[PDB]
């Protein structure tokens, strides 16, 4: 019935335009800088000079409110070293210096971004123990049972972090982000970014600090834990529960393309001017034609600069109108009656 | 195993010969309680499980499990993935044990007749044993009045001789009696003088298959033991009171059973078209398996050549990419296991249990009458859809379309009609006249030719008891008009003639009583009066009774007369019954007697002989007159039949009258109206074949598409018992004989068979290939309705076989109709509907999972948590599935018994067939898609939330998981049209639950049940995203559907669908007397 069909797609319509136009603005106020240091290794110069990134590095999700052009925004740079006398996990470090077009509000996150990561894969999303990282005395049999079926144990002596999640611990960290041009004086000011609350502090009760049934001296750690842990847990058992950065990773994300938050800030605001960033690039990713990314973003009620949906909801709202207006047309055309006797099949000539 | 040797010394034959094992015998198992039942109480787990599993669904589903068991392809504890199929299995046990108690109990209750099988040696007692008899080595003296357990060589008798009377009613209709042992005889006394003596050795000639004819021997220290020394089983007249003779051959099970109890098992055409659905739902999900198989060993072939981090130590024998393509196939096949259909069987045969529950306490099929109630019972609890699919109807008139209980008429007395009979018979009867003579000899051979029991207890009413309605009425119009048939207590009957109870003799009751195609009942009798003389009565058929006649005298006009007083009878119809006049010398009469005394018993056929002597004693019947009695046909059978017909359902009558007299019985049944040409096909000196041909070329062979196979406001047929004989004799005449009747809409068949009524039944059924329906009380119509799509018996007067043999048991015709229509249609409806939204909701669930798997490598792993995956097709999507099966309606049952021609849709099968199942397919893969595609685009970002926190896997899948439910339970809801209750609380159950479950197990802590999801109670309902994706993806998904289903009720309506607004729209409409509608009868 065109009274029951009508009604309901307006109505569904005049709905749909005001939600999709909230979220599209709640995306739009959402800043978005990405900065691609992957191929830093050897195309950045390896002297102590700068040189500007290649265009297909770095992008910027300015807001909507910004009067600042994206072009007008100074090319960021970036520079190369590795020299082998630093402790191990920062010998080869990528600073990169980019340029904040506008004060960014309070409540600054900063993520890393992997692309051709399949952290979804049948092989890696299940392959963990949950009852080993609980830290319930789970025997050595039920390790080699367990669902770390790739990596479970060696010459009888099991990994604590099993499987191929706890493997691949993305072991690239960013501990710097200084202002290069502040106004108070101080000529470099560090914007602190803290790396505790990066995870729902849920996650760390389904990891235990310390085991206890076996001494720390029978475990090994996992195969790519060797730059960590050259001659094993002397120190005792890695605090899983206490370090944020393995619990978010412990997370399969669901797209190969994935952002991971890695320290955040809250109550501090993004001045405008050129910051450095210090990327220290252990974490290899080039062989499967990854690319790493450094990602710092704003956050508003919707979250992150994501107007999918309410540009989806705009599509619908339009295509709710024009079916409205062409059927209430229709209507007014040739108003077909109700409970009509004539196109029966014993009525039809 | 011809040959079995019996009776060394005393019963029970301990030793014969050999030891064991090859003769069966001596309680060796050869024989045992008939069993109707399916299992044993032991033996109950192995064959129900092989018979469940036998369903390939099952048996893929038992893999999947066992598959699940191995480390390599397990996620979770066994129990939780066990569960859904011990369920399953315990449900279907439980409905077929169920039902085979049902079948158990009846056998039960029909079995334990108590024998009397006596002697064993304290050394006399005991006896009257269970109707499971000693196996062959025994023998019974069974007292009169009760059934013959098994068949049985009698010797003696305790009345006069060895002779012995049995009635064989359950595998015959006449009468029956014996012609003595022989030679045991009287040296076999009976009473513990069997068992004293010990003497001859029975023998055996073929115990596969001995009817009519089961001859044996026996030698005692030979003798011809045939078929009259012989009973067979299930027999009981017991005119004498007892006969006592040795139990042989079958104990329980290898004679009647073996004669006839072979009962198929018969399946609906919904199951039958739903089959290859569920082959293509196992195709695709083997497709969808070996795709993935392929590309994710394409991909970990190359990220294993360089090292990623997900392919790391694959250098193994269980870890290479090669066997991990067949783990990947083996966890594609255990990732999409909703596709197959678990529980879709269960589902429906529960449904259908509960519309045949439904067919049973519907009000207006119940027949009340006489204090009993007589309900409609669905025999069958399937084939509740398979009424609503009936085009071809075959019924048999008496016992269906007639009250069995048939009342006199009009009655001619040589040349004048009359029209509780009183009429001017009083008026005329006044002595001293040919016809008041005539009249007299009438009313005699009315009143005393018969078999009926009279009960004296009220004087002056003088009830009677007879056994066929039609003797009843005769007898009881005779009294009624005059003689009145004082009585048979012993030898002597007597009669009530107006002047006094004079009284006859009887000699020798020709007891014939029809079948056989001896239709004559004569007796003969001798008047008590002082001459004495012998006189022949008889009653038949109007053709035995006419050949047998004499052709001299005035005897010639009186035939004619009576030929034509006997086409006017049938004319107005009346059921014809002639009547006869034959007077016997002393001489001959006495000849004939000792002749039929000594032929009475000849240990040799004796059938042949008894009709011979039969044949031979008529020879000069005189012709008296012609009875003529109709048949009440049931309320409402005109009303029905037109209703049926305007829903294009053929109806076929088989009728046992004659042509004329049953021509629509004189156009009142409405199968034969005015304004519709009636084709006759008769045989008189012409070709059956070559007749209908030449019909079909006069009526129908003008047109040009007819003369292809050949390489007045309707039609009808009618073609009697020989061109039907001939039509199924020949090929050619039979193709003829089925486009003809194709090409009509109520074919008459009058006098007809039981053989023939199976084979019009099978070849329409056969040939045609459209839905059956068969209907009847007789023998004949348990075979008809056993060779029939669907089978209904009627609760007559004939007896109870039809409705033990028979799907669906209604006491009235009427209640045919009602039954057909409302019930059918409903069942097909919901049927067609609960399964096709069955198969959406598993494809919605399949759908997401591997629109997930695009953007995964293809590496067959569920984006949901597997407690939203392993409970899809329980506790989340049933209830509505449930609900569309249960109390969907699409019209109302008034509308429905109204206008009959909205049977068209489901007639025609429009509900359910492939292109609607390919239409739910291609709905639910959009729907997922939309669903999936728009969520992941939404997802796609840093946060989804004002904490910051990252969007993982769970998070997206449980908002995929939650929408898809939504959007499930609403398309089943808006393919709901009879909103009431029960479908809200179906729709709006599943979602709750599904929510309620979402809030509860993610806040479990991790120190218990890990549950992988632990905060998407903060992640998800705390998230604009969910709450603003859920909605939009259900209305989107929707939006489609909602569309389409007001286009089609508005553009382009269905007669259903604009009757329903017409209802809605216009109460104030009478749907019989309107001009565009029901008032128009159309
Ligand atoms: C940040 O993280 C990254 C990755 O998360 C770290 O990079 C990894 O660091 C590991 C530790 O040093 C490396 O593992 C070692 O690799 C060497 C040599 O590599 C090759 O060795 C073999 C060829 O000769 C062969 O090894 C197997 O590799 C696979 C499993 O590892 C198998 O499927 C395959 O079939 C081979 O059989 C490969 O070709 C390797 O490429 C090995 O010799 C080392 O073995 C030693 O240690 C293991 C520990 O369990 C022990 O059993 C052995 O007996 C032996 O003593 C070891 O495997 C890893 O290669 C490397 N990966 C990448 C991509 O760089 C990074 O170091 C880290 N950085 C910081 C600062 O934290
Ligand atoms: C920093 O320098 C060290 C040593 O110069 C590099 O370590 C070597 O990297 C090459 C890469 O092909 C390997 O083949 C060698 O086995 C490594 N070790 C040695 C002792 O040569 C390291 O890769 C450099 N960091 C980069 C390039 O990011
Ligand atoms: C990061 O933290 C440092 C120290 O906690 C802050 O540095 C201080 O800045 C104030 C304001 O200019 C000075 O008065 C102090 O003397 C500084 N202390 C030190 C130790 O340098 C810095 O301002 C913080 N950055 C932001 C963006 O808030
Ligand atoms: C920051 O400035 C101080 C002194 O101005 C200097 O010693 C230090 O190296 C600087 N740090 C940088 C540039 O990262
Ligand atoms: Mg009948």
């Amino acid at each position: 019935t065109p009274k029951s069909v009508l009604p309901t797609l307006l109505i569904i319509g005049i709905i749909f335009a005001p939600i999709g136009a909230l979220i599209v603005w709640g995306s739009g106020k959402v800043t978005t800088i990405t900065l691609d240091y992957t191929e830093c290794d050897v195309d950045a110069p390896t002297d102590g000079s700068y040189q500007a990134m290649p265009n297909s590095a770095y992008q910027y999700d300015l807001a909507t409110s910004s009067s600042v052009s994206e072009s007008s925004i100074a090319s960021p740079t970036w520079t190369f070293s590795n020299d082998s006398s630093r402790e191990v996990g920062e010998t080869a470090r990528c600073e990169i210096e980019f340029e904040v077009p506008y004060d960014l509000g309070p409540g600054l996150f900063l993520y890393y971004k992997l692309t051709n990561y399949y952290q979804n894969h049948r092989r890696y999303s299940s392959s963990f123990d949950a009852t080993q990282l609980i830290g319930d005395s789970r025997s050595l049999s039920q390790i080699n049972g367990g669902n770390c079926k790739p990596i479970t144990s060696r010459d009888g002596k099991p990994y604590y972090p099993c499987g191929l999640i706890a493997n691949s611990l993305f072991n690239d960290t960013f501990p710097s982000v200084v202002l290069l041009n502040p106004t108070n004086g101080a000529q470099n000011q560090t914007y602190n970014f803290s790396e505790s609350g990066i995870a729902w502090g849920g996650i760390k009760k389904n990891y235990a600090s310390t085991l206890t049934y076996i001494s720390p001296s029978d475990v090994l750690p996992p195969p790519n834990w060797a730059l960590k842990y050259p001659n094993g847990y002397v120190d005792g058992f890695p605090n899983l529960r206490e370090d944020e950065h393995f619990q978010v990773w412990m997370r399969v994300a669901a797209l190969p393309t994935f952002r991971k938050l890695w320290a955040r800030n809250d109550g501090e605001i993004m001045s405008q001017g050129r910051y450095r960033i210090v990327a220290n690039m252990n974490y290899p990713v080039k062989q499967f034609s990854g690319t790493k990314s450094i990602v710092i973003s704003t956050v508003s009620w919707i979250g992150g600069k994501q107007p999918f949906l309410g540009w989806a909801y705009i599509a619908a709202a339009i295509l709710c109108v024009v079916l409205a207006v062409a059927g209430l047309i229709r209507h007014l055309v040739k108003p077909r009656k109700l409970g009509d006797m004539s196109l029966l099949s014993w009525n039809q000539p | 195993p011809v040959p079995r040797s019996v009776f060394i010394n005393e019963p029970l034959p301990s030793e014969y010969y050999d030891k064991k094992g090859k003769i069966l015998r001596a309680h060796h198992f050869a024989t045992n309680q008939n069993v109707t039942s399916k299992y044993t109480v032991i033996t109950f787990i192995p064959k129900n499980l092989f018979e469940q599993f036998r369903r390939v669904a099952n048996c893929f589903f038992l893999a999947i499990s066992i598959l699940q068991f191995f480390p390599k392809f397990s996620t979770i504890s066994p129990g939780l993935v066990i569960l859904p199929l011990i369920i399953v299995l315990a449900i279907t046990a439980l409905k077929d044990g169920y039902e085979d108690i049902k079948r158990h109990q009846a056998d039960h209750r029909t079995n334990h007749a108590i024998v009397h099988v006596l002697g064993g040696q304290g050394e006399l007692g005991w006896h009257r044993t269970i109707w499971e008899d000693v196996k062959v080595g025994d023998f019974v003296k069974i007292y009169e009045n009760e059934q013959f357990p098994a068949d049985i060589v009698i010797c003696a008798t305790s009345e006069e001789e060895d002779v012995a009377y049995i009635e064989t009613k359950n595998l015959d209709g006449e009468t029956n009696l014996k012609s003595r042992n022989g030679v045991p005889g009287l040296s076999h006394l009976n009473t513990a003088e069997a068992c004293a003596k010990a003497h001859l050795c029975i023998d055996l000639d073929a115990p596969e298959s001995n009817m009519f004819r089961l001859n044996g021997a026996v030698i005692n220290l030979i003798h011809p033991i045939t078929l009259e020394t012989t009973m067979l089983r299930g027999c009981v007249l017991k005119n004498t009171a007892w006969v006592i003779g040795i139990i042989v051959y079958t104990g329980e099970d290898t004679k009647i059973i073996r004669n006839a109890g072979a009962t198929p098992s018969k399946r609906s055409k919904v199951e039958k078209q739903m089959n290859p659905q569920v082959i293509i739902n196992l195709v695709i999900l083997a497709a969808i398996a070996v795709v993935c198989a392929i590309v994710d060993h394409v991909n970990e072939v190359e990220w294993d050549r360089q090292q990623a981090y997900w392919m790391l130590f694959a250098d193994t024998s269980g870890d290479n990419p090669n066997i991990n393509g067949l783990v990947t196939f083996a966890n594609a096949f255990i990732t999409f296991q909703n596709i197959v259909p678990i529980s879709l069987y269960i589902s429906i045969e529960a449904v259908r249990t509960i519309q045949a529950a439904f067919i049973y306490w519907d009000r207006d099929i119940k027949y009340k009458k006489d204090g009993v109630t007589t309900r409609t019972t669905a025999r069958s609890w399937n084939l509740s859809d398979d009424l609503g699919q009936i085009e071809y109807i075959f019924s048999d008139k008496t016992g269906t379309l007639t009250q069995n209980a048939m009342i006199f008429r009009q009655c001619s007395v040589g040349g004048k009609i009359y029209t509780h009979d009183a009429e001017l018979d009083k008026d005329l009867e006044a002595h001293d006249s040919e016809q008041s003579r005539i009249l007299h000899g009438f009313f005699a051979v009315l009143g005393l030719c018969h078999t009926v029991l009279a009960a004296e207890t009220e004087p002056g009413v003088i009830e009677y008891k007879a056994q066929s309605p039609d003797e009843a009425a005769l007898v009881q119009s005779a009294a009624d008009v005059g003689f009145v048939f004082r009585g048979r207590d012993h030898n002597i009957l007597r009669m009530s003639t107006p002047f006094s109870d004079v009284s006859d003799e009887y000699e020798l009751l020709h007891v014939l009583e029809f079948n056989s195609a001896r239709k004559r009942m004569s007796v003969i009798l001798r008047k008590l009066d002082e001459d004495g003389r012998i006189f022949l009565l008889c009653k038949g058929a109007d053709n035995v009774i006419f050949e047998r006649l004499t052709k001299d005298s005035n005897q010639r006009e009186m035939r004619e007369k009576t030929d034509q007083d006997l086409q006017y009878f049938a004319s107005e119809g009346l059921r014809t019954l002639c009547l006869a006049y034959r007077i016997l010398d002393p001489q001959v009469y006495e000849q004939w007697a000792k002749e039929y005394h000594n032929a009475t018993v000849a240990l040799q056929d004796r059938e042949e002989r008894i009709e011979s002597v039969s044949s031979s004693i008529e020879r000069d019947l005189i012709l008296l007159g012609a009875t003529a009695i109709e048949d009440k046909l049931q309320d409402g059978v005109p009303d029905t039949i037109s209703d049926l017909k305007r829903a294009g359902i053929k109806v076929w009558v088989a009728t046992g009258d004659k042509l004329e007299t049953a021509v629509a019985i004189g156009y009142t049944t409405n199968l034969l109206t005015k304004d519709t040409n009636l084709i006759v096909v008769r045989e008189g000196r012409h070709s059956i074949g070559d007749q209908l041909r030449e019909a079909l070329e006069e009526f129908f062979g003008e047109d040009a598409g007819l003369r292809t196979t050949l390489s007045p406001g309707g039609f009808s047929l009618v073609i009697e018992g020989h061109a039907l004989a001939h039509c199924f004799d020949d090929e050619e005449t039979e193709a003829l004989l089925l486009a003809l009747s194709t090409r009509c809409n109520t074919v008459i068949c009058c006098r007809v068979s039981p053989l023939q009524k199976a084979q019009i039944v099978h070849l329409i059924k056969d040939n045609l290939g459209v839905m059956c329906l068969a209907i009847g009380d007789g023998a004949n119509d348990v075979s008809m309705i056993q060779a029939a799509d669907v089978g209904v018996g009627i609760s007559g007067e004939e007896g109870l076989q039809a409705v033990n043999s028979s799907d669906y048991a209604i006491a009235q015709f009427r209640y045919l109709k009602r039954l057909l229509l409302v019930h059918g249609h409903w069942s097909y409806f919901r049927n067609s509907s609960m399964i096709l939204n069955f198969f959406y909701k598993n494809i919605i669930g399949i759908g997401v999972l591997f629109w997930f798997m695009i953007y995964c490598g293809w590496s067959t792993t569920y984006v949901f948590a597997y407690v939203y995956l392993l409970f899809w097709n329980v506790f989340w999507t049933l209830v509505p599935v449930i609900a569309i099966g249960l109390f969907d309606r699409n019209i109302d049952d008034e509308t429905l018994m109204a206008l009959p021609e909205l049977y068209r849709a489901s007639r025609e099968g429009k509900y359910f067939g492939l292109m609607r199942f390919a239409y739910y397919i291609f709905e639910g893969v959009y729907q997922s898609a939309v669903i999936y595609f728009f969520l992941n685009y939404t997802y796609v970002t840093t946060t989804a939330r004002g904490d910051g926190y990252d969007v993982y896997m769970y998070e997206m899948s449980t908002t995929q998981a939650i929408g898809a439910v939504m959007v499930a339970n609403l398309f089943s809801g808006l393919n709901i049209d009879a909103w009431t209750g029960w479908v809200w609380f179906a729709i709006w159950f599943g979602p709750f639950l599904i929510w309620v479950f979402t809030a509860v197990y993610s806040v479990i802590p991790p120190s218990s049940f890990y549950t992988g999801v632990y905060g998407n109670d903060v992640f998800l309902f705390r998230s604009a995203a969910y709450w603003f994706g859920w909605p939009f993806v259900t209305i989107i998904a929707l939006l489609p559907r909602y569309l389409i289903k007001t286009f089609r009720q508005n553009i382009f309506p269905n007669d259903v669908d604009t009757m329903r607004l017409v209802r809605k729209y216009h109460p104030e409409v009478d749907l019989y007397n309107h001009p565009m509608l029901g008032g128009k009868l159309a």
